[PDB]
């Protein structure tokens, strides 16, 4: 749903990593470049922010149950 | 002094039939005392033999100098004068096969003791008359050194 | 260990030779060695076995 | 639903003696010491540390179970010695390796800092 | 018959990771070191979170599990915080615990970010790894108009055995023997593997030769912090919490000892 917190594997943060890989790739970098930027090097990370939908910004479409 | 055999060994082949394993060989030697083929198998990766070393081989049933039996157990803090010391390569192991060539009527001339070290198997075979304290199910060591 | 072997082979591994004084010395200790061979019950013992 | 909860791998559920001596009997000067709520951190380093005591036979360490949370170390020592003895060099020597190692890496820090 | 006398050499220190040689040890201790580094240095993470409120779309055990996972500043402050089992307090105090709340309402008609940087903290030595001034802060959760989140969390000393959470490290790197000269490895085709950054060899080398008589040593490190306690410090308190285990290690034993003396 939201982009987790940690990595799985490892336990690098990447929850503060979602938003700036978004500006890179409509910084027109590609998602190796962008997951190098953000300092990624392991491929355990690398596939938590490539691997990731955020499906968050969808549900948030919907109307709440409060106003 | 419980020595049960002793003799050179001229390495004359490693692995004739092709490497099977990887940090063991085998080695088919003959010596020129007792003229008696061996083929034995050894951690060349710890004790490498090339093609034409010579070694002293000295099958022997204590590795104390003196006449005493030992206990099969492995105790490193015991600092009495053993004869592993002055060799090189020592191995532990039983006889479990002694063959021959006797017949129905006549004794046996030439012998072929079979050990077992641990898997590591070692066949000596020649006369029978320099192979008379080799007995089945009795613990042997090897105290192998390369000479010059 | 009776069933394939052929009548020369089943009688030359199953028929205790006991007049053969050299093997007899040679698979039995001095005295059952003097026993067979002197001893005329035990031969025909062996044979009817 | 059958979860055992976390801390069940350190903390001691109640009054469980933390280490245990038993004497073994098999083969003389021998013990078994069963600490409980521990792993392989210290397991490893006690049976490495009595491995390099010349007076020990035999050092080994054993997890009889993985969903359990003890740890079982055997000790054999010569007869002039004791397992005892030498489950105590063995961690004083290893409280001196971490103290001594903790200088030095506090050492190595400042001068890496300065320069 | 005694212990040995180790030595360090860091070649690397900056604030993110640490990267270092320890040479003249045992492969036990050194993954005992590597063990330690990874679940028993004790820091600062949120581990208790009472939720007054919570109209967004991600369910409170979620957003519980999301908190917790939020690394917190803890690096001269965990020494002298005491673990809430230990403290003879009440519920919480500052001895113990730090406390945190988060009250955010999505006015606006874009989408509101909850971030580590609404996590107000009463200490101010605890405070999120993103709010200590580059990184941006963790996303906690998105809001709608109309939507409201309004918490009140609590942060603990406890170390990766207990959770991940509060485990410090984002990676610890240890090798040892980078050409295999020990021969701890097999490799079928030594050409096909590629060398280790600390490998010596020229290029036309695949791996060192055979060495009966060696020992493993000599074992390269590089942790990587999460950014709760600093790259070095991760290495101090992992070596002072060994030492404290094998010291009251030895109190139990030396009382067993003499229960039966
Ligand atoms: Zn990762
Ligand atoms: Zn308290």
């Amino acid at each position: 749903m939201i982009i987790p917190v940690r990595c799985f594997t490892c336990g690098k943060i990447v929850g503060n990593k979602w938003e700036a890989y978004l500006g890179l790739l409509q910084a027109e970098y590609t998602e190796g470049d962008a997951l190098d930027a953000l300092g990624l090097k392991r491929y355990c990370c690398r596939r938590m922010l490539l691997a990731h939908v955020d499906l968050i910004e969808k549900l948030l479409n919907y109307a709440p149950l409060e106003k | 002094a419980g020595i049960l055999f002793e003799d050179i060994f001229d390495v004359k082949d490693i692995d004739p039939e092709g490497k099977k394993f990887d940090r063991v060989s085998r080695l088919h030697c003959e010596s020129e005392s007792f003229k008696m083929d061996l083929i034995l198998d050894v951690n060349i990766q710890i004790y490498p033999v090339d093609l034409g070393d010579k070694f002293r081989l000295v099958i022997a049933s204590t590795l104390y100098e003196d006449g005493t039996l030992d206990d099969g157990e492995y105790n490193p803090t015991d600092d009495r004068p053993s004869r592993a010391d002055q060799f090189e390569y020592v191995m532990y192991g039983k006889v479990y096969r002694i063959e021959g060539d006797e017949t129905s009527t006549e004794a046996a001339t030439r012998l072929s003791a079979y050990v077992s070290y641990g898997g590591l198997l070692m066949r000596l075979q020649g006369d029978a008359n320099n192979l008379h304290g080799f007995e089945v199910d009795s613990r042997v060591y090897l105290l192998m050194k390369k000479l010059a | 260990a009776t069933l394939k072997p052929s009548n020369k082979a089943f009688e030359k591994k199953f028929r205790f030779d006991y007049t053969n004084e050299r093997a007899l010395r040679r698979t039995l200790q001095e005295d059952l060695v003097k026993d067979v061979l002197s001893n005329a019950h035990i031969q025909n013992e062996l044979e009817r076995e | 639903m059958n979860a055992p909860p976390a801390f069940e791998s350190f903390l001691l559920f109640e009054g469980e003696k933390k280490i245990t001596i038993n004497k073994d009997t098999k083969v003389p000067n021998a013990c078994l010491f069963t600490i409980n709520k521990e792993d392989h951190t210290l397991g490893n380093i006690i049976k490495s540390q009595l491995l390099k005591d010349p007076q020990v036979l035999f050092a080994g360490y054993k997890v009889p179970h993985p969903l359990e949370h003890k740890i079982i170390i055997r000790v054999q020592t010569t007869p002039d010695y004791s397992p005892q003895e030498a489950f105590t060099n063995a961690i004083t020597d290893l409280i001196s390796e971490l103290s001594l190692l903790e200088e030095r890496f506090r050492v190595a820090i400042k001068d890496k800092q300065e320069g | 018959p005694y212990a040995n006398q180790p030595t360090v050499r860091i070649t690397e220190l900056t604030d993110e990771n640490v990267k270092f040689i320890i040479e003249n040890t045992d492969l036990a201790v050194a993954n005992s070191i590597r063990r330690v580094f990874i679940a028993e240095v004790p820091i600062i993470a949120i581990d208790w979170v009472q939720i007054d409120a919570n109209s967004s779309v991600l369910h409170d055990e979620f957003i519980a599990h999301r908190l917790g996972l939020i690394p917190l500043t803890s690096d001269d402050i965990v020494d002298k915080l005491q673990y809430s089992r230990d403290c003879t307090c009440e519920e919480f105090c500052p001895e113990c615990s730090v406390e945190f709340t988060l009250d955010v309402r999505c006015n606006e008609d874009q989408t509101r970010h909850v971030t580590s940087r609404d996590l107000i903290s009463n200490s101010p030595r605890v405070i999120p790894v993103t709010s200590r001034n580059e990184q941006d802060d963790i996303l906690i959760v998105k809001l709608r108009k109309g939507q409201e989140l309004r918490l009140r969390a609590y942060a603990k000393k406890g170390f990766g055995k207990e959770h991940a959470k509060w485990n410090p490290t984002a990676g610890v790197a240890f090798e040892y023997d980078p050409d295999n000269a020990l021969r701890h490895t097999v490799y079928p085709k030594p050409e096909e593997w590629p060398k280790s950054e600390y490998s010596e060899l020229d290029e036309d080398e695949s791996q060192a030769p055979y060495d009966p008589n060696g020992k493993p040593e000599r074992f390269y490190y590089n942790v990587e912090s999460c950014g709760s306690l600093r790259p070095e410090t991760i290495v101090l308190s992992a070596l002072s919490g060994l030492k404290k285990k094998l010291s009251d290690l030895q109190t139990q034993l030396s009382h067993e000892i003499q229960s039966d003396v």
